[PDB]
RNA sequence: GCGGAUUUAGCUCAGUUGGGAGAGCGCCAGACUGAAGAUCUGGAGGUCCUGUGUUCGAUCCACAGAAUUCGCACCA
RNA sequence: GGUUGCGGCCAUAUCUACCAGAAAGCACCGUUUCCCGUCCGAUCAACUGUGUUAAGCUGUAGAGCCGACAGUAGUGUAGGGUGACCAUACGCGAAACUCAGGUGCUGCAAUCU
RNA sequence: GUAAGCAAUGAUUAGAGGUCGGGGUCGAAAGACCUUGACCUAUUCUCAAACUUUAAAUAUGUAAGAAGUCCUUGUUACUUA
RNA sequence: UAAGGGGGGCUCAUGGAGAACAGAAAUCUCCAGUAGAACAAAAGGGUAAAAGCCCCCUUGAUUUUGAUUUUCGUGUGAAUA
């Protein structure tokens, strides 16, 4: 075929990730953390950090932002939740060569959040990939699921 | 190959099964531990048998001296499938106790009981004891606690070739422990706690008994996890 | 000008190989000696405690015994002074193994008389 | 480097052999002594005849030799040093 | 072998064994004078060397360290 | 006749294009109270569904890799000459360049035929 | 590693290919149209004491031989259970 | 005094491909690659079986020794079962 005929190379997922781009932290990784949280009902990871170059004055060694990796069936149900409702806001389809598909939704009002609980404006990313090469055969899982595509 | 004059990786590592680290600090005393199915007293969980063995002095590597195998259960008394907890415990007091050869009775024959030899024993002190015994070998997967590793150890140790343990990693007889996903039956090491999972019930996806790892069977052949079944093996050896 | 010790001279006999490089694997390192087996000599920085001297690399030899066990052995050479009893300690990993051809002259020669 | 000023390990001077709570200590001064083989050459007039060699000024040493970690044992008096590893700057 | 002085706002220093600190020179801004000087006003600038305690409460009292400064004794 | 393991053992043992097999034996498919672990089901689990997967084999030459016959530099022990070098006793004699060649070797264990 | 070489690393000579950058021109800054210089890579050609994939004759070490030692069966004590 | 012992778990620096965000990137991810990163301090050197990354608990910075050997004329020193 193109190695893609039974369930498995159709795609069983790995891991929906969850992040929310922390440039601020402080008393302020607080929000960040408890947004992912509230979304899903899971312990966030405070993260690692990659090795390169020392921009601000500490970069790396310091864990600094925050996502929350989710990987089997458990992953679907949280998918579902950023699909089916967050999609529907501000959103048309992101997708690279790779064909990894992003969200950033600045209404974090409609889906978990409301304005009380948190400090100011922000959105929050949901990296719902695909593991199978290529974004022509990652838009397959997402169109068999049907989502919002600008053509 | 790669830059410079390079060598190209060893056949066997690249397969992805046959590991050096291992082979290190693990081979050196040459007492009585080796198995086909990766190297030591290896007890294995497979969709069926394991082999186990003890050394044979050979030039390619070790060969078969003494031995028993797991199909040489329904010897004594159980008929059913290839698959469960009972099963690791009982080929490792068979192994123990067949220090003759597979085709055999269960009796000593070559040497060994424990060990080739006896030796010193001293008070227990901890780190640097002089460790001239067997190693029960777990071969691949994670070290978790109640596995059917641990199991067959129990089974292995005073039934005849010694290999020595604490009671930290391992599993009871009366407790193991034991995963569910719905359907409806059981089958135990004598019967223990999935009997008393039986007031809510569902248990079942992957058959039963005889042979090494992976559970009970769902059709009405025996609905409780009686002892019946297990004593025929374990009071006949 | 030089310092003496460590890798002065003769780095290769310091050094692996670029071919042979990483670890090494369980050939020389369960194969433990006995009284009267000719071996060779080559070193590395891979076997930390019980690493042989350079300037007694480079030489052959042939093992005395296994003293004890497997560490703490010898290989005899002849170092250039005059002909002299002298020794080399190592573990067993630096020890290679050599010609064993000679000695089974003498049992090729003893199939003579019955020939008759 | 800083080995702890009190530490539990095996019994050193072999008086329990099993092992105790040792406490990491240094030794005292006290007066000068004076009945000593250089202070009894020294200001009596001697070395003999030739200079004023008389057991002189300072003989000296180093920065720091070894280190002082004396396990006192909590049985006996006993005294145990070892072949002490170095340091630059200790305290106790 | 053993003891004395000193460390206070940038700088100059006033001043103290428990109710928790003070003025000039300088810095700035507004008045003021024909203008610079002089001088008021407002802006200020220090948790009184530092680590850790005592007390209802600490610049202040304690144990201990940093560091500038000063003297006798040394062995003879 | 086949499947799986243990290897020894590293570049003639390496990679791609592309085909083909399934329950003796192997591997994917799909999911979780509670132990047990976390970011996550990585311990444990029925009838069945299926070649996705990976070990393996057939088909195959595109490339790693590889090679006679022949051609040939230096030179000890010495022995003949030259300004910035050249040429010989006497014992041996490559890459470069080429007819051409090429899908490992060997031992052991368990089970069916 | 003499030998021989530019794989790797080191120092520069040649054809051309061409992202972005730079220059020119029309444009309020913003925007649009062109074009001399890139890796890559193909073709062409230089080249290094701390740069070496491949790797002699000839001298030398160290071991062993030309100058006679190999192998079976049984017992005893140590090591060794 | 952990910047040690033992258990358990993991494989990079880095690039490409973008994601609301972005400031290269922060966090993450699909895709590709694997000892070129990491190394008190210099230079060499070892290494993925990890000598690198990650998490928790331990105190061996240990007593009494040494066959057999390194090996300098020595003073003096090492491997060390």
């Amino acid at each position: 075929s193109t190695k893609a005929q039974n369930p498995m190379r159709d795609l069983k997922i790995e891991k929906l990730v969850l992040n929310i781009s922390v440039g601020e932290s402080g008393d302020r990784l607080t929000r960040a953390s408890k947004v992912l949280e509230q979304l899903s009902g899971q312990t966030p990871v405070q993260s690692k950090a990659r090795y390169t170059v020392r921009t601000f004055g500490i970069r790396r060694n310091e864990k600094i932002a925050v996502h929350v990796t989710v990987r089997g069936p458990k992953a679907e149900e949280i998918l579902e939740r950023g699909l089916k409702v967050k999609e529907y806001q501000l959103r048309d389809r992101n997708f690279s060569a790779t064909g990894n598909f992003g969200f950033g939704i600045d209404e974090h009002i409609d889906l978990g959040i409301k304005y009380d609980p948190s400090i100011g404006i922000f959105g929050m990313d949901f990296y719902v990939v695909m593991n199978r090469p290529g974004a022509r055969v990652t838009r397959r899982k997402r169109c068999k699921g049907t989502v919002g595509n600008s053509h | 190959a790669y830059s410079s004059r390079f060598q190209t990786p060893f056949r066997r590592r690249r397969e992805g099964k046959t590991d050096y680290y291992q082979r290190k600090r693990l081979v050196t005393q040459h007492k009585a531990k080796y198995n086909t199915p990766k190297y030591r007293l290896v007890v294995r969980f497979t969709n069926k048998d394991i082999i186990c063995q003890i050394i044979s002095s050979t030039i390619t590597g070790d060969v078969v001296l003494a031995a028993a195998y797991s199909h040489e259960l329904p010897r004594y008394g159980i008929t059913h499938g290839l698959t469960n907890w009972a099963a690791a415990y009982a080929t490792g007091l068979l192994i123990a106790r067949r220090t003759l050869q597979r085709l055999g009775l269960d009796e000593t024959y070559k040497g060994v009981e424990e060990v080739e030899g006896e030796y010193e024993l001293t008070e227990a002190v901890e780190d640097g004891p002089r460790p001239f015994k067997v190693f029960l070998d777990i071969g691949l997967q994670r070290t978790t606690t109640g596995a059917r590793v641990f199991g067959a150890l129990k089974g292995a140790s005073d039934g005849g070739l010694y290999v020595p343990h604490s009671e930290n990693r391992f599993p009871g007889w009366d407790f193991e422990t034991e995963e569910i996903d719905p359907e409806l039956l059981r089958s135990y090491i004598f019967g223990g706690h999935v009997s008393q999972y039986m007031e809510e019930l569902a248990d079942d996806d992957e058959e039963r008994f005889s042979e090494l790892f992976k559970g009970y069977l769902a059709d009405d052949i025996d609905a409780d996890s009686l002892e019946d079944i297990y004593t025929s093996a374990h009071e006949a050896i | 000008g030089k310092s003496h010790g460590y890798r002065s001279r003769t780095r290769y006999m310091f050094q692996r190989d670029f071919r042979k490089h990483g670890a090494v694997h369980l050939s020389t390192y369960l194969k433990v000696y006995k009284v009267g087996d000719i071996v060779d000599i080559k070193a590395n920085g891979s076997i930390q405690k019980g690493m042989p001297h350079k300037f007694y690399q480079g030489k052959t030899g042939v093992v005395y015994n296994v003293t004890k066990s497997s560490v703490g052995v010898i290989i005899n050479k002849m170092v250039g002074n005059r002909y002299l009893e002298k020794r080399l300690n190592l573990r067993v990993e630096h020890i290679k193994h050599s010609k064993a051809a000679a000695a089974a002259a003498a049992a090729a020669a003893a199939a003579a008389a019955a020939a008759a | 480097v800083n080995v702890p000023k009190t530490r539990k390990t095996y019994c050193k001077g072999k008086t329990c052999r099993k092992h105790t709570q040792h406490k990491v200590t240094q030794y005292k001064a006290g007066k000068a002594s004076l009945f000593a083989q250089g202070k009894r050459r020294y200001d009596r007039k001697q070395s003999g005849f030739g200079g004023q060699t008389k057991p002189v000024f300072h003989k000296k040493a180093k920065t720091t030799k070894k280190v002082v970690l004396r396990l006192e044992c909590v049985k006996c008096k006993t005294r145990a040093q070892l072949t002490l590893k170095r340091c630059k700057h200790f305290e106790l």
